[PDB]
């Protein structure tokens, strides 16, 4: 139970005796460790649940780099249900201080949501973008999904001009196609239209743009907005082999009357 | 267990069969591959290698896959064996700071030769399923007395000495270019870790 | 110097160090960062406290 | 002799040298392991020793270069040459001076400076959290071999004197452990440390007057004696310069300080404390627990052996026989070199021969072979076996045998890592269990002509 979750975010024995044998057996696994620290949260023993994390980290073979990265995400789950933030601010320093330090600030806002910590979760993500900001995607995109789920499109809006500031010029294409991915998902369609149009009139030769953006349409599923947008890709330059994938959407999103239309342009092309 | 051909994480299973002996009463050894990825030059056109066999150097390696050439009827050639520290002698650098175990890097020629040796692995991987008498034999070079007892046998003064000049030849110009000012900011900098 | 030189593998060794004034140049490694010096020999020992006859462990030295 | 670098010590720190090899010296008997005692030398307290540890080495290896160039010039008597060591794990500069007298007997020498630990204890300092304890392991071999043997052979060549009786039940307690396969994993200094607690500490008894009544009170004390919950203090002095109360109880300190991060002993199992280790780790770290847990079940039958069926003839056979029992696999071993008569044992070595490379022809290949099947089966695997086959390979001494046990941690499936370190078998496209038989093909095929027997669980 408590676990699994902890297994979530890095992406039978009943007694002491139980546990310790596994430990021998078992010195490099946390599946070990976290049940039997899972064993000691259970009996509220959580101040000997906080020693246990400390063994754990002296303990475990050093070559293990992910093993030892699901410990310090045990421990932030700790002493944030658990302790209080003089007890939290300790541990996430010396978690930065060990391990890649990006990573734990990754896992860190991931226990914020689950534990519904929003005040203290949008400052995490306010400090980490003026630090992490100008080298990183994921921490706009990770604050771009904060953003959207509590209603705050507008704040949303401007995560674009604070980013495209922060981001180099090779990042500017990426961050554009991810905050508007979002919005064919969990914000508004149109907003994420008014994002992909700024990709094209910048770049029309990059072809791989018009695919993602017929590819959030599909699932949009509006079928006015559909043929209005795979007729204007055909007005501009697609080779021969890529042109025919371009058919291959477009042929089979109808059948799921106006499927005649659609096989009568799919062989005038060839010949001219 | 036969129809296991690629792990979830992308490792090609490579079987081999195994020698019999006097003392023994088909087993297969398991070598895991994978194309590596790296913005280094010299780990280019590598298969990082899990669970090498025993005394796996470049010939066998080179045996192997001109086993490969031979069967799939393709092209490759095999570069450099890298990172095989079998008994753990090269794992931890002293040197450096006096100032992946069990795995490998199998160097290649070209992309050619990954992308055509990756397929025959593709096609090697299915065997176990598909034809249990038609994988490789792995041949062990086997140490006899000599071999064990070439540990006990004295260093050879003469490569000693040229190995002492020719290592200090190099070292102590360059050094001797670099000398005191730089080293003196170098453990400047020692002290700034010192205080703090 | 003199302590780390002494209580340790006595007169069959310590004498042995005295012999080639081992001792006297250890003094001249640390000494040549104030003033560096002349002849200096320790020129005298004495022994006051012996324990114990020992002739077993007395006999070490014979053959 | 007249050097750049004048000597500061020739310190010989020889289990001969404190008369605790297993084999008396035979003169040119140089086929038994305890034949080259190692001996410690330093140079005076100079700056030309450089701060890197590789050419720190090879400048030992070139000032053992003229002392060879000397020694060849005008000692041709003697004869020499140069080894590596690298038992010392990750500097395989090390360069050992073999030198062979006319007396029949050789010495490695090895070179010790005050820049090493600097350079040790800098290289933990500048070493991440990962790598630190493979450094705590190397600099804690460098203080076994080269900082405290010099107190050890000291101190207890010192009252050696006091107990006369002390060499040959240490000596036969060694033969002990080479029977029943425990030599190879534990250090010698650590068997005469847990073999000195009778002579050092007789009370209630008395002092033992006779080999059977010490190794008897040895074998009776480690059948007693619980790691786990006792610590081992000792007082290494004469009879009537003794350990405080406030040493003693920092000693007890530092056992239970061990106790809070060990408590059931798995990285660390005996404790074996003395004015001369305060540490108590310096000879017993490294040593797997089934050898400690072997150690004091065997001395559980030997002396319940003895409480049941009384002392006689065949009893005594018993305590020297390999029951050879609860092991994973049994690897029979034979040399087609019988070493009885070259080790200088009797049931005659009189020269060593004209080229050097021919002393390998009498060596052992059994320490090797399991010396380097440890180093790559260190995660996998827990090998023991005879390490002097001169004296129990036989009545010729050619036969060996390599005990194999699985460890607890490769006994089921696991999930497939780059770093797992083990010859596995899928049983699906996620998990792996360890593949026996491909272990065993590696192990025939690594003794091709010497495994004449393989038994199996």
């Amino acid at each position: 139970d408590w676990t699994a979750s902890i297994l979530d975010q890095a992406q039978a024995p009943e007694s002491v005796a139980d546990f310790e044998r596994l430990l021998i057996g078992n010195p490099n696994s946390s599946v070990v460790w976290m049940n039997y620290m899972a064993f000691q949260l259970q009996l509220s023993e959580i101040e000997k649940a906080r020693e246990l994390a400390e063994r754990a980290l002296k303990t475990i073979n050093f070559r293990e780099e992910a093993e030892k990265l699901n410990i310090w995400i045990a421990m932030l789950n700790l002493e944030n249900t658990f302790g209080t933030e003089e007890t939290l601010e300790e541990v996430f320093s010396r978690a930065c201080q060990y391990m890649d330090s990006y990573t734990i600030h990754t896992k860190l806002l991931g226990i914020y949501e689950i534990s519904e910590k929003f005040d203290k979760a949008a400052e995490l993500f306010k400090a980490t973008a003026k630090k992490f900001g100008g080298e990183k995607v994921s921490i706009w995109v990770s604050w771009g999904d904060f953003l959207i789920s509590h209603n705050e499109e507008q704040e949303a809006r401007t995560i674009l001009g604070n980013a495209l500031k922060a981001l180099p010029k090779r990042n500017h294409i990426e961050v554009v196609r991810k905050f508007a991915q979002l919005e064919f998902a969990k914000g508004d369609p149109e907003r994420g239209r008014s994002l992909f149009e700024g990709l094209v009139a910048d770049a029309p030769k990059r072809i791989d743009l018009w695919n993602v953006y017929v590819d959030q349409e599909v699932k949009a599923k509006d079928k006015k907005k559909v043929e209005d947008l795979f007729e204007r890709i055909i007005t501009k330059k697609i080779t021969r082999k890529q042109a025919k994938f371009f058919f291959n959407k477009w042929l089979q999103f109808e059948e799921s009357k106006t499927i005649e239309y659609v096989k009568a342009k799919a062989t005038e092309y060839v010949a001219s | 267990i036969e129809d296991i051909s690629a792990m979830k994480n992308g490792f090609i299973v490579v079987p081999f069969k195994l020698p019999d002996h006097k003392a023994l009463p088909a087993s297969l050894h398991f070598m895991f591959a994978k194309r590596h990825q790296s913005s280094n030059s010299n780990e280019s056109d590598c298969l990082f290698l899990v669970n090498l066999p025993l005394l796996s150097n470049i010939e066998h390696m080179k045996k192997f896959v001109g086993q490969l050439c031979g069967k799939y009827d393709t092209v490759s050639h095999v570069e450099e064996l890298l990172y095989n520290d079998e008994f753990g002698l090269h794992e931890v650098d002293l040197s450096a700071l006096t100032s992946p175990r069990n795995t490998a890097l199998l160097k290649f020629v070209d992309a050619a030769s990954i992308n055509n040796c990756w397929n025959a692995l593709k096609k090697y991987s299915n065997l176990h399923a598909k034809h249990p008498n038609e994988l490789f034999e792995w041949t062990y070079t086997t140490p006899s007395f000599t071999t064990f007892v070439n540990f006990y046998k004295p260093l050879d003064i003469d490569y000693l000495k040229e190995d002492i000049h020719t290592h200090m030849a190099i070292f102590e110009q360059r050094e001797a270019q670099a000398q005191e000012d730089v080293q003196s900011s170098i453990v400047d900098e020692d002290g700034f870790t010192l205080v703090v | 110097i003199l302590t780390k030189e002494v209580q340790g593998s006595t007169l069959a060794q310590l004498t042995s160090k005295l012999i080639p004034e081992v001792i006297n140049k250890e003094i001249e490694n640390a000494t040549k960062d104030i003033f560096p010096l002349q002849n200096i020999h320790v020129r005298k020992v004495k022994l006051l406290k012996q324990p114990k006859f020992d002739v077993g462990a007395l006999m070490a030295l014979h053959g | 002799m007249k050097l750049p670098l004048s000597v500061k010590s020739i310190l010989p720190v020889g289990s001969a040298f404190r008369y605790t090899s297993l084999c008396q010296p035979v003169p040119f008997a140089y086929s038994d392991p305890d034949f080259f005692q190692d001996v410690i030398l330093e140079f005076e307290t100079s700056p030309k020793w450089p701060d890197e540890i590789t050419s720190l080495e090879k400048a030992k290896t070139a000032f053992l270069l003229k002392i060879q160039e000397e020694l060849s010039a005008n000692s041709s008597t003697y004869r020499s040459f140069f080894s590596r060591d690298e038992s010392i794990p990750y500097n395989l500069e090390i360069v050992t001076l073999n030198i062979l007298t006319p007396e029949g007997y050789g010495f490695k020498f090895r070179v010790l400076t005050e820049r090493d630990e600097i350079l040790y204890l800098r290289a933990i300092a500048n070493a991440r959290n990962e790598l630190k304890p493979e450094l705590e392991a190397t600099f804690l071999k460098f203080t076994a071999k080269y900082l405290a043997s010099v107190r050890h052979t000291r101190t207890l060549e010192n009252i050696s004197h006091s107990y006369q009786f002390y060499s040959p039940v240490v000596r036969l307690f060694k033969r002990w452990l080479d029977t029943h396969l425990l030599l190879g994993h534990i250090t010698d200094e650590l068997a005469e440390l847990i073999a000195i607690k009778p002579f050092v500490d007789p009370a209630p008894y008395f002092i033992p007057g006779s080999l059977e009544n010490g190794f008897l009170k040895v074998l009776k004390f480690i059948s007693q004696w619980n790691w786990k919950d006792d610590p081992l203090i000792l007082d290494l002095v004469k009879p009537e310069e003794r350990l405080t109360l406030a040493q003693y109880k920092g000693i007890q300190m530092n056992f239970t300080n061990l106790r809070n991060s060990d408590p059931n002993g798995t990285h660390l199992q005996f404790f074996v404390a003395s004015k001369n280790d305060p540490s108590g780790i310096l000879y017993s770290s490294g040593i797997p627990l089934p050898i400690a847990t072997r150690l004091t079940a065997l001395a559980k039958v030997a002396v319940n052996l003895l409480q049941t069926h009384g002392l006689n003839q065949q009893t005594i056979n018993l305590l020297f026989t390999p029951g050879l029992k609860d092991y994973d696999f049994v690897v029979d071993l034979r040399t087609p070199i019988g070493l009885k008569s070259s080790c200088g044992i009797l049931s005659a070595p009189s020269n060593f021969p004209e080229n050097l490379n021919d002393l390998s022809e009498k060596m052992d290949p059994t320490y090797q072979l399991v010396k380097y099947l440890n180093l790559k089966y260190k995660n996998s695997l827990i090998l023991s076996s005879r390490k002097y086959i001169g004296v129990n390979g036989g009545e010729k001494g050619d036969k060996n045998v390599i005990t194999g046990l699985i460890k607890p941690l490769f006994k089921g499936a696991h999930k497939f890592r780059v770093n797992l370190d083990c010859n596995v078998k899928p049983v699906d496209d996620e998990n792996v269990i360890l593949n026996k038989e491909a272990i065993f093909h590696e192990i025939a095929a690594f003794g091709n002509d010497m495994v004449i027997n393989f038994e199996t669980d």
